[PDB]
């Protein structure tokens, strides 16, 4: 799927992705916003 | 060895992991403080009228 979206969108990085299965996510967008955090989140994934 | 992420916020030494640390504001009213003795070091002359 990172492949797939990596093609579809070119403009999209190797920073611009994360891992969904697990809670890792959140230390990537922190470490690569600054810890400022992002703005909207779409979210829909459930439990923690 | 410990170290400190304030952007991830997270606290790692050795084999214990904080995350989500959160700490409010003490009064720090100490009842009893200290009362110093002031005072003041001036010449007084041996004979006053």
């Amino acid at each position: 799927k990172r492949a797939y979206l990596q093609a579809r969108f070119p403009q999209l990085d190797s920073t611009s992705f994360a891992n969904s299965r697990d809670t890792s996510f959140e230390q990537h967008v922190l470490w690569h916003t600054g810890g400022k955090g992002v703005d909207l989140v779409l979210n829909s994934l459930a439990e923690e | 060895d410990v170290v400190v992420s304030r952007w991830l916020r997270v606290t790692v030494a050795g084999g214990v992991h904080i995350s989500g640390l959160h700490t409010e504001s003490a009064p720090r009213r100490q009842q009893e403080q200290q009362v110093p003795i002031l005072e003041k070091f001036c010449f007084t002359p041996h004979t006053e009228e």
